[PDB]
């Protein structure tokens, strides 16, 4: 306990003592820009679309949101979303195969872990349909916290 | 669960419920069991059913 | 007092807990009575953000168990 | 923020306590240092859990679901 | 599920244990640390008069 | 008599949300009102129609503080007006 | 066995804070680096160096 | 078709795409989940 | 410096170009393309030489 | 030149490339063989944070303004220098029609859709000796009509007419070749719940009314010749339904229907009413 | 302070008017020579006259505060050494209670 060190007792910590929980708010929206390009929540797949995150997706519902209840790790797509691009715009590698859309969802931090608290859906002002995300964690104490 | 207190919140909570332990010999360690994660002989379930009314 | 005019364009009265969800503002509008004049009736001009249990707020007065109903805590 | 299973030190079992510890105050008007006298938590590894916790859980319920 | 305390304390057969020895502290183990007089401050142990003076 | 200290607190005052939207709001409607003059200016220039709608630009103010408020800008000239709230602890 | 020196002992109202340390700590082998400059990113949530 | 949840009405909604975003029986305008029927599993160890 | 440093060099005449990694691309989601101040300013010198180019 | 990378293991080459992009590590990973094909590979994310392109496109413009180290005469000096250069560009008039469209949605509370959109809509055709002109309101205004129509709400010609007065007969003309040449580039089923938004109803009338409004031109009745006069003859059968009296008074200064289309259009569905009992 | 509270500000408008009535000499009549011991009145930093029995005065406006006739919010200082008494009504200064 050296230098403002501390020892905590280890049965206390098994017992709840100073146990919290930890709630992070995910959010995202899709932007159209000249009601010429959609972006679009669904469940990509790695087939049908292309450039995706190398996360697993099955967590998605059909819609691209993953259902509330369910545990998550890191580098999980917490929403699918998508973009269409022009099949002859870039050809960026691969497009002359796919030419419907590229994924542009938003995964789990790979260093976050839990369970997914609860998921709502809404629009903004302009109708926008869009969804927040929470995801619960215990954050148990351990060595390094600084009390 | 439909509570306003989180799942692991209620799941501690109850894992520090004591139970009847007497005949504990009588059974066996977890990892000791070849059991598909839990056996008769290895360990109890327990369930509960809770409903505001 | 505080109303949200939304994509279709219906204006409904807005509540503070919808406002942080919905990403909305808690704002009111401003309207003016305007006199013109012809030398030799009520004007909108705009809407106002507004404090929270501010008198105009629909918080300002309401019950504690009232609050429960809208899900704000006392 | 509902009745802690058995106190962090000791670990006499405290979640029953409660109840029967607010049954007191509301019946018998008993000072708490007192209360617990009739309650039995002797020792004050517990005599501490009781005496400061807080009943979140009942604000708590005040949302209707 | 058959646990032992060691890993968690779930699995707490027991509560404070306690635990003295030498109540009259003869044996020297101990150096009370006093104002004017151990004696007239540290008070004695439920069992000192248990064992001899 | 001693040099004037301008570090006692007497000679300060706090300017509150409602001072430092009514200067904000102050400037804000002078513009509404020039906007406005504007628009009348042409209408009696051009025999044009007169619409009170075409007049007054509605998304000036709402828009303005809504920006104002976002940022702490109170225009440069200002910083660090508006902070999102910490609700850390109850406390804090 | 006994000590052979007393301890000041009693309950203290303690607070927990928010430095974690699972949210201070990483590492970096090798990871993106900047378009600019092409030295590595800042930012562990970003994994910066 | 998947399950949400009206903001209070805790009203099954079961909808798609198409649909009026609006609770049956009163018309509220958020939803909710309605968490997945694939149970969970804990460790309270 | 007669060989390095001609104070007539000192006057512009002809200004370099610098390569895009000077001046990345700043390239979001294929359409979001931001570009740095040099790309726009070196634009925007081109069209302040574009003007009094012909302007004269 | 044909100027293009393409990813292929060496070592395996067996088909446009099965790979795999380590982000964290920023790599590159023959997902068979294992061999890291390119590394250091570049961030993309924080770049755009900081952070119109839609429609002007490479014709560039920077917005500028004065210094804080810089004089009053410095201040007007680059009022006055900013304006000297706009003769460059033709985009002026778009400059100012962006401008006016933006403030023409915002003023009558368009969503900010619209604005893009009815951009969208001007900078599409912005030339055609069709239009030659075409008072410049109309390429305003059925831009928006276009605007609206394509952000998926509409409102009706008076709202926009009285909004912009352009005479309607060549602002309409000029507005129909916008869709052909819309179709050469490439609905009153919207205008449902703001007509009851105004005069503050329950939620289910609009359904109910939208019933309504289905049935009338499947069997026949083509009803109107400019078939909006019947979107509120839709309504108003429904607001004869319950009692809530808002009667073609109230409606007439509301929604501005003579009741000799009112009356008409009621009672002829007076007759058809019959097969209309839903619950 | 967590007793700590900011004026609002009020219409200072009635104290002036107030004060005329009870013997301020009109600063625009003042003759220094002729009330050499005039006591200086200003208001929110605004010098509207000068009186000649500030004692009388002072105790007088304190008990309309205390009244409630004068808003409590409003601060009124009576300097003797400086011969002035200044009276503040501005909306912004810091006050707490006593
Ligand atoms: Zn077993
Ligand atoms: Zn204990
Ligand atoms: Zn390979």
């Amino acid at each position: 306990n050296q230098e403002d060190s501390m020892i905590m007792n280890q049965s206390s910590i098994d017992r709840g003592l100073f146990r919290s929980l930890f709630f992070r708010s995910y959010m995202d929206q899709e932007k159209k820009y000249g009601m010429s390009i959609t972006e679009t929540f669904e469940k990509p797949q790695r087939t049908n679309t292309l450039r995706m995150k190398h996360g697993t997706y099955d967590k998605l519902d059909d819609d691209g949101l993953i259902a509330p209840g369910v545990r998550v790790s890191g580098e999980d797509v917490i929403i699918g979303k998508t973009t269409p691009i022009s099949p002859d715009e870039e050809e960026l590698g691969q497009r002359t195969a796919y030419h419907s859309k590229r994924d542009a969802s938003t995964p789990l931090r790979s260093t976050e872990n839990g369970i997914v608290d609860q998921v709502l859906v809404t629009t903004n002002q302009d109708g926008l349909k869009f969804v927040k995300v929470r995801v619960r964690t215990t954050k148990i104490p351990q060595i390094g916290d600084k009390f | 669960n439909t509570t306003v207190l989180a799942d692991e919140f209620i799941a501690h909570r109850l894992g520090l419920i004591p139970l009847q332990s007497m005949d504990i010999e009588q059974l066996e360690y977890s990892r000791d069991c070849f059991c598909e994660d839990h056996c008769d002989k290895c360990s109890v379930v327990l369930t509960l059913q809770a409903f505001g009314e | 007092k505080p109303m949200v005019n939304e994509s279709d364009g219906v204006t409904h009265a807005l509540y503070p807990q919808e406002a942080r969800l919905r990403n909305l503002t808690y704002s009111s509008g401003l309207f003016v009575d305007v006199k013109k004049r012809t030398y030799e009736g009520k004007v909108f001009i705009g809407r106002l953000p507004i404090m929270l249990r501010s008198k105009n707020c629909y918080l300002s007065e309401a019950t504690e168990s009232d609050l429960y109903k809208l899900k704000e805590c006392p | 923020m509902i009745v802690p299973v058995r106190c962090f030190s000791c670990g006499k079992v405290v979640g029953d306590k409660w109840e029967s510890y607010l049954n007191l105050l509301q019946e018998d008007e008993l000072d708490e240092g007192t209360a617990l006298s009739r309650l039995g938590l002797k020792r004050y590894c517990c005599r501490r859990m009781i005496l400061t916790h807080v009943d979140l859980i009942e604000k708590f319920l005040r949302y209707n679901p | 599920k058959k646990g032992i305390a060691k890993e968690h304390a779930k699995w707490g057969p027991a509560a404070a244990i306690e635990f003295e020895y030498d109540p009259w502290n003869k044996l020297k183990h101990t150096d009370y640390w006093y104002e004017q007089d151990s004696a007239k401050e540290w008070p004695q142990s439920k069992n000192c008069e248990y064992e001899d003076p | 008599k001693d040099q004037d200290d301008r570090d006692h607190f007497g000679k300060k005052r706090l300017d509150l949300a409602g001072p430092l939207l009514a200067q904000l709001f102050k400037t804000l409607f002078k513009k509404l009102t020039k906007d406005i003059f504007r628009y009348m200016q042409r209408t009696v220039e051009e025999a044009h129609d007169f619409n009170m709608k075409l007049a007054i630009n509605a998304k000036t103010i709402t828009s303005g503080l809504k920006y104002a408020l976002a940022t702490g800008n109170w225009g440069s000239s200002r910083a660090g007006v508006s902070q999102v709230l910490n609700r850390y602890t109850y406390s804090s | 066995k006994k000590l052979m020196a007393q301890i000041f002992f009693g309950p203290t109202y303690y607070q927990r804070l928010r430095h974690m340390v699972d949210d201070k700590i990483h590492a970096r082998a090798r990871g993106p680096m900047q378009v600019l400059t092409r030295q590595p990113v800042e930012g562990r949530s970003r994994d910066g160096g | 078709t998947l399950k949400y949840i009206c903001a209070e009405c805790s009203s099954k909604l079961s909808l798609s795409r198409t649909d009026a975003v609006r609770c049956k029986d009163c018309g509220h305008r958020i939803l909710l989940k309605a968490r997945t029927k694939r149970l969970v599993q804990f460790e309270a160890r | 410096n007669e060989v390095f440093s001609r104070p007539e060099w000192m006057i512009l005449t002809c200004l370099p170009v610098p390569p895009p990694p000077v001046r990345p691309s700043i390239s979001f989601n294929e359409s979001q393309r931001g570009e740095d101040d040099l790309t726009f300013k070196l634009a925007d010198i081109l069209k302040a030489n574009i003007s009094l180019e012909t302007l004269e | 030149p044909n100027l293009n990378i393409v990813l292929t293991c060496p070592e395996c080459k067996v088909y446009p490339p099965k790979i795999v992009e380590r982000f964290s590590e920023g790599d590159v990973v023959c997902a068979l063989c294992g061999l890291v094909l390119s590394d250091k590979l570049v961030d993309t994310r924080s770049e755009w944070r900081t952070f119109n392109p839609l429609l002007d496109g490479n014709n560039l413009s920077t917005r500028i303004g004065k210094g804080e180290t810089t004089d009053m005469r410095f201040t007007k000096e680059l009022n006055k220098a900013q304006g000297k250069n706009v003769m460059d560009k033709k985009d002026n008039e778009v400059q100012a029609a962006f401008a006016k469209i933006t403030m023409l949605c915002d003023a009558a509370e368009l969503p900010k859709i619209v604005k893009d959109c009815a951009k969208e809509a001007y900078k599409l055709c912005h030339d055609e000796k069709t239009l030659k002109g075409k008072s410049m309101e109309s390429i305003m205004a059925a831009s928006i009509l276009i605007g609206c129509r394509r952000a998926e709400v509409a409102r009706t010609f008076k709202e926009i007419q009285s909004l912009i007065h352009v005479k309607t007969k060549e602002f309409g003309k000029t507005l129909n070749i916008m869709k052909n040449i819309l179709r050469g580039k490439s609905q009153n089923l919207t205008y449902i719940p703001r007509f009851c938004s105004h005069l503050g109803l329950p939620m289910q009338v609009t359904t109910s009314a939208e019933y309504t409004a289905k049935k009338c031109k499947e069997i026949k009745e083509i009803a109107g010749k400019s078939p909006i006069t019947i979107a509120v003859v839709s309504i108003y059968l429904n607001i004869l339904l319950f009692q809530i009296p808002i009667t073609a008074a109230k409606v007439g200064q509301t929604l501005q229907v003579t009741e000799g289309t009112i009356k008409s259009g009621y009672k002829i569905l007076y007759e058809h009413r019959d097969k209309l009992v839903d619950p | 302070s967590l007793m700590s509270c900011i004026s609002v500000g009020t219409d200072p408008m009635p104290i002036i008017t107030f004060l005329s009535e009870w013997g301020m000499e009109p600063l625009e009549d003042y003759v220094p020579h002729q009330s050499p011991d005039a006591t200086r009145v200003f208001v929110n930093g605004v010098w509207h006259g000068v009186h000649r029995n500030p004692a009388r005065l002072m105790e007088t406006l304190r008990t309309l505060r205390r009244k409630g006739d004068i808003n409590p919010e409003v601060s009124m200082i009576r300097d003797i050494r400086e011969k002035e008494l200044k009276i503040f009504t501005d909306a912004g200064r810091v006050y707490r209670p006593l």
